[PDB]
């Protein structure tokens, strides 16, 4: 995955999640061979609202 | 770690402090602008100590 710096301070950056979202719907092959490095925007994500 | 220990410790510091602020907001009918600035601040916070 090219890299994505994200903090998800504001409720804005949903647009991330939303974007791995659209890439698991329209590509969920090349979505399958990068979704660790994906999963490590999201622990961020998770970690920071959850 | 995938987090910071300390940063996450801030994370739950300024978290406690955010409830406070709010309720002390709440107490002094303070305008809802200024509340969410606080909090995007206390946020920032949180993620210059990250």
């Amino acid at each position: 995955l090219k890299k994505i710096a994200e903090s998800f301070e504001d409720p804005s950056s949903i647009v991330v999640v939303l974007e791995f979202i659209l890439f698991a719907l329209f590509f969920p092959t090349e979505f399958n061979r990068i979704k660790g490095d994906i999963q490590n925007v999201l622990l961020l994500f998770f970690s920071r609202w959850y | 770690t995938v987090t910071n220990e300390f940063a996450s410790r801030f994370r739950t510091i300024v978290a406690t402090l955010a409830n406070v602020v709010n309720e002390r907001a709440v107490q002094d009918d303070m305008q809802k602008a200024t509340r969410s600035c606080t909090k995007q601040w206390l946020r920032h916070l949180e993620t210059q100590f990250d």
